[PDB]
């Protein structure tokens, strides 16, 4: 198992190659940060895959320097450059040379002869190496190295230090220059270092802190500060100094975050003329079909579940039964009445006297084409719906053609009227109610909605949040977006008003419109946060005040200014000393 | 859109059976018939509830009027009588019958030919006994396993299969008995009583 | 002509399993497939019909496993997914082939997908004898406590056919299957013949030999 | 450029990603041999419906259109300054001057000013000084 330790303050860098000194630099970069848990590992009588992440801190307390090796990349079947550095009795030796790699690299040792450890021909990787797109050659100790892919630059920083202590990282700073900077580019997700088989070693993970670094007068870092690392350290990012004197000092300012979310349209009151096309009392013609705007309304597809329903239910594009959480942007229903056989030919790609003449589906379409019969009703024969026989090509995508120009076999013009060689282009379906199932009249609609990409008017069958009280959330009121505290209030609307406002002309209350209720709102919370502290050569204790806040969204005491946390209060009055607000005062003694 | 099939269909050979398939509401034109044989995919019989496709005995016959489909088969035949179900058509998706299981009666009546055999000698070994009693050739299908441990009635470990079409149009079943090696020989003797149509046979040896 | 599916799938409660049925024989664009369930000892349950060529398909509503039909153009291999897996999902899957209009027949099916969605894992059976007692002797092999179905017993690897008879398995107590084969042989053959019984459980992986003597 | 000249003949061995999953960040190769998945079901690897291989090949033909006329697209990458100079132009090493107002580059580094000898020491890796004010204060002479 793998065993944590803390990493101290070990990891910090030079992060460029410019010089400075006697100034502290605030510097923004992928660090290791201070007293993060560092993975620990062995080796004993044990080089795992590790994910490389953003990079790595590895670190190796040595005696007789048995790790010696590399490697990195994403695959480690070859198929990638993966860089590959062998240490070799002293010799630095690097390559990037691919080959293809055994599960268990390693170094062989063996013990006492004339050639100490042998095995450095040991050295089975893998079969064989084919590319290389670079070449180069070359507890008492401690080594430590600092890996990360940027620019396709993968870098190494290095401090070569002795150390006195066995068991962990010793507790001490000095700061890494870049050893190397081989821009090969090949991308690490994943590692494996190589060991000499008969060795401690770390593994941190490099995050973007940002630190305050001192570059002394040679320009070497003596000193870091993470910013995030805790209040105290917050300060010195501001300052820019190690030292912060005696006295309050804002740093920061927290944003209370949301809950969730609140979407609330009214119930049943919204609703989409879905009858007005499916139970239309005489769709338009197939050669002419409605395009009835379907927006603004919740979805009323499942009341469609109980009906005389339909001769086919066909969902193009996606699932039928998502459609429940499936919220729309444009949908427009395709309304007409057909003859039995050519609901067949209405879906996309679809070659056929409707598909090709008098109604067509994009190849990329979308959406839920419906058909049903009018038999019972459309047929009694009846002659009013009415096809399109001949068009000189196939139809645009949702092409309406209601062109009456006569049409023309031959080259001879028609001028107009009907003869040999000219032809009326559309044909009327004559329907008696005992035609064949494929004579029969279909009544046709197509759903064609455009699924994602767009904000969203047909409103999904669903698509409804409850409603919470006192507690910060993101809502949405019958599209009024806003983000506070929704609480109950006493004030009073006029009916047929929407939103309270207030004199900033800001949002203030709401009305619920599924149930009428007349809701407050509020900010998150804010305030500033505000380190008080004794000078830094006192303590580095600190007490933090959240300013104009009640004590929950965070040793506490509430106050008149805020939310003071790591102070303890006294009944006892003393001068003023530190000033926090209204008249408390903060000082550093028992 | 709900449609609802005769459950199951006793007659006599050459006589004709009729299975209603009753559907609720609006009804299609459009039928469609299944036979299954026990563990068999159903077989499609009948199309518009008006065609049987081709090599599909001409008895076989199916219809509608007003909303009642019926499915009806003239003259049965012994390797005729199978599990029905009807198709929904148009309307949206379809609603087979709830099945309707076919038996033709007028069989003759057999007794159950019952082979007991003990637990191995592999089973002892590992501690488990199964008396097993394995039944053959009856009709029609009912059987009540009672095991006799010595006279006395054993009320626990009785495992006997429910009974199902043989090849021979007979009913092949099989009832094992779960014992400790303990109790297999703290017993004289392990008797399978197969009661069938209230005359049941024994089968039982001793340890 | 021929319906050509992927084996039996067993699966746990809340897990996923898609199904294949492939298409040959007649033409594959030119028909939809239906796909129908058939529940253990119930009715046919009709989760959708797909498009050759079309990817959208009509779900009956009723259990919800997301469950997507689809089809393939080159292998004529129709899959049907269930995903959101529960135990009542456990069923055999029928695929069937349909027309490319209104009218909606299956005339033809597959053989059935026999599939388990359970929280019991396979378990291997456990084989034992049964041994012989008109001049002729029964003996068997008595298999014990399986899951799931089924399992074929055969004998002498087919060399050993008359006489053996095939007996329905039983979930016994336990929540494990009970099956029995017993074949007729005459009582001079004894020790003179070897009997052997070859034992085949699917999901679990299971070949096991045993030798039947008195 | 145009290889439609030479690269068709048409030419199948020139191929593209018709899908991917999202949009690619820069300079971020997708060499996953990966099915696009369209559907719920899993392709499993295979293709069928809602399958596609994403990574499809335009024939090319000379007979094809100028929109499919291959052309090469060598796209140069520098990384301007602040680096140590490897590409450099026609431009070789001056002489250096000291105590006398002089344009300069260094490395690529670029600025005006009086050049003086100094005692400030540097780390050995490092190229720039700078001052409080992110002004190039001292700078040492790369030769
Ligand atoms: C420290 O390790 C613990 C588990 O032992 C983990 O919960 C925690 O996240 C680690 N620290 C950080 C900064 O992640
Ligand atoms: C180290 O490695 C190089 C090849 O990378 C090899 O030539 C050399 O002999 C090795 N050993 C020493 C001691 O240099
Ligand atoms: C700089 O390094 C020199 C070593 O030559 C040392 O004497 C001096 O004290 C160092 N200066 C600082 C500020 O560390
Ligand atoms: C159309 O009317 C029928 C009753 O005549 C009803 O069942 C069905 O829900 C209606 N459809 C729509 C979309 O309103
Ligand atoms: C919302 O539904 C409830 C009952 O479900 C009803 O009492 C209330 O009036 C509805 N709201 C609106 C705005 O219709
Ligand atoms: C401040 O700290 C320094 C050490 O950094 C110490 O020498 C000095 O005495 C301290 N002064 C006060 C007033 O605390
Ligand atoms: C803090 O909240 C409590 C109840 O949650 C309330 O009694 C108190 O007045 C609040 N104080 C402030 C300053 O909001
Ligand atoms: C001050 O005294 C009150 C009792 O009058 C007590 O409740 C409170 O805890 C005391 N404050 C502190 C900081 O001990
Ligand atoms: C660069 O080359 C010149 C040769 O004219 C030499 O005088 C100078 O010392 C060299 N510097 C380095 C750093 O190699």
């Amino acid at each position: 198992p793998p065993a944590y330790t803390n990493s101290f303050t070990r990891g910090v860098y030079y992060p460029d190659k410019v010089f400075r000194s006697s100034v502290l630099h605030s510097t923004q970069d992928l660090f290791l940060p201070f007293f993060s848990n560092v993975t620990w590992f062995h080796a004993i009588h044990d080089n795992p895959v590790l994910p490389f992440n953003d990079g790595v801190y590895f670190a190796s307390t040595e005696k007789s320097n048995i790790i010696r090796g590399w490697i990195f990349g994403t695959t480690l079947d070859s198929k990638t450059q993966s860089l590959l550095i062998v240490n070799n009795a002293t010799n630095v030796v690097i390559k990037v040379c691919e080959f293809q790699f055994c599960n268990d690299p390693f170094l062989g040792v063996y013990y006492h002869k004339n050639n100490k450890s042998w095995m450095e021909s040991e050295f089975r990787v893998y079969s064989s190496a084919n590319n290389c797109t670079f070449e180069y050659v070359s507890f008492k100790n401690l080594r430590e190295f600092v890996f990360k892919n940027i620019d396709g630059y993968f870098k190494i920083y290095s401090k070569h230090t002795p150390i006195n202590l066995v068991r962990d990282l010793p507790q001490g700073f000095s700061a890494l220059e870049p050893l190397v900077d081989l821009p090969i580019g090949i991308n690490i997700t994943r590692f494996q270092t190589l060991l000499a088989l008969h060795a401690a070693y770390y593994v941190g993970y490099l995050q973007p802190r940002t630190f305050l670094l001192k570059y002394n007068e040679n320009g070497t870092i003596t000193d870091a500060v993470d910013c995030a690392l805790d209040p105290l350290s917050e300060t010195k990012c501001t300052l820019k100094s190690f030292t912060v004197e005696k006295g309050i000092y804002q740093t920061s300012n927290f944003r209370v975050q949301p809950t969730e979310s609140i979407v609330r349209f009214p119930n049943i009151t919204n609703l989409c003329p879905f009858g007005e096309v499916f139970n239309a009392t005489r769709f338009a013609s197939v050669y002419a079909w409605n395009r009835k705007r379907i927006s603004n309304c919740v979805a009323d597809y499942s009341v469609l579940y109980n009906s005389a329903s339909f001769s086919t239910f066909k969902c193009y594009g996606v699932s039928p039964t998502k459609l429940n959480d499936l919220c729309f942007t444009n949908v427009y229903a395709d309304s007409f009445v057909i003859r039995g056989d050519e609901v067949r030919q209405i879906a996309p790609g679809q070659t056929g006297k409707i598909a090709d003449y008098n109604y067509k589906l994009p190849d990329d379409f979308t959406g839920c084409v419906i058909a049903w019969n009018s038999n019972n009703l459309d047929s009694k024969g009846n002659y009013n719906y009415l096809y399109r026989l001949f068009r000189k090509s196939n139809l645009k995508p949702f092409e309406r053609d209601i062109s009456t120009e006569i049409y023309q076999a031959g080259s001879t013009p028609c001028n107009g009227v009907e003869g040999f060689n000219c032809y009326f282009p559309l044909q009327s379906y004559g329907f008696q109610p005992t035609n064949g199932v494929g004579y029969q009249p279909y009544r046709v609609v197509v759903l064609s909605f455009e699924l994602l990409h767009a904000p969203a008017t047909v409103c999904g069958p669903k698509k409804s949040t409850n409603l919470v009280k006192n507690k910060c959330v993101n809502f949405n009121f019958n599209g009024l977006t806003g983000t506070g505290v929704l609480t109950e209030s006493n004030k009073k609307f006029l009916p047929f008003q929407q939103f309270g406002r207030d004199i900033a002309d800001t949002t203030d209350a709401v009305r619920d419109p599924q149930t009428l209720e007349i809701l407050d709102i509020t900010p998150c919370s804010f305030g500033g946060v505000s380190v008080i502290t004794p000078g830094t050569n006192t303590s580095n204790q600190v007490a933090v005040l959240y300013q104009d806040v009640n004590c929950t969204e965070v040793n506490v005491f509430q106050t008149r200014a805020g939310c003071l946390i790591g102070a303890e209060h006294v009944n006892n009055s003393y001068e003023c000393d530190i000033p926090i607000g209204a008249g408390i005062c903060a000082s550093y003694q028992t | 859109i709900v449609l609802t099939q005769s459950p199951f269909q006793s007659v006599s050979p050459k006589e004709k059976v009729t299975i209603t398939c009753r559907a609720s509401q609006s009804i299609s034109s459009n039928l469609h018939w299944y036979q299954q044989k026990p563990d068999q995919s159903p077989k499609l019989l009948i199309k518009y509830a008006s065609q049987s496709i081709s090599g599909i005995p001409s008895r076989f016959s199916g219809s509608g009027s007003g909303t009642d489909f019926t499915l009806t088969i003239n003259s049965l035949e012994a390797e005729d009588f199978g599990i029905y179900f009807c198709q929904q058509t148009n309307f949206w998706p379809y609603i087979f019958g709830q099945g309707t299981k076919l038996e033709i009666l007028k069989r003759t009546v057999a007794a159950p030919s019952v082979f007991i055999f003990p637990p191995s000698d592999e089973q002892l070994k590992s501690g488990t006994a199964s008396v097993v009693c394995l039944l053959n050739n009856f009709y029609p299908r009912e059987a009540k396993v009672q095991w006799k441990v010595d006279n006395a009635l054993q009320s626990g470990n009785s495992e006997s299969v429910t009974e199902q079409d043989s090849k021979d149009s007979t009913y092949s079943l099989s009832s094992t008995l779960t014992l400790s090696k303990a109790d297999y020989e703290k017993h004289k003797v392990y008797a399978c009583e197969v009661t069938h149509q209230g005359l049941s046979s024994t089968k039982s040896f001793n340890r | 002509v021929q319906l050509v599916q992927s084996g039996a799938e067993v699966k746990k409660p809340g897990a996923t399993v898609k199904i294949s049925c492939k298409v040959s024989g007649y033409s594959f664009s030119n028909y939809y497939i239906h796909w129908v369930k058939q529940a253990p000892g119930k009715s046919l349950e009709w989760i959708g019909y797909i498009d050759p060529f079309n990817g959208g398909t009509s779900d009956n509503l009723k259990f919800k496993g997301a469950a997507t039909l689809t089809a393939d153009t080159s292998t004529d291999t129709a899959y049907m997914e269930l995903s959101s897996l529960r135990s009542e999902d456990t069923a055999v899957y029928y695929c069937a082939r349909s027309e490319y209009d209104p009218y909606y027949v299956m005339d033809y099916w597959g053989q059935g997908t026999t599939v388990t969605v359970s929280s019991a894992s396979t378990k291997g059976p456990s084989v034992f004898p049964l041994a012989p007692s008109g001049g002729t002797a029964a003996l068997g092999c008595l298999v014990k406590d399986y899951f799931p179905e089924p399992v074929t017993v055969s004998w002498n690897s087919g060399a050993l056919t008359s006489g053996v008879h095939t007996f329905p398995a039983v979930l016994q107590s336990s929540g494990l299957y009970s099956l029995s084969s017993v074949v007729t042989v005459p009582s001079s053959s004894l020790g003179t013949q070897t009997y052997i019984c070859n034992v085949n459980h699917k999901p679990s992986n299971t070949k096991v030999d045993k030798k039947v003597e008195p």
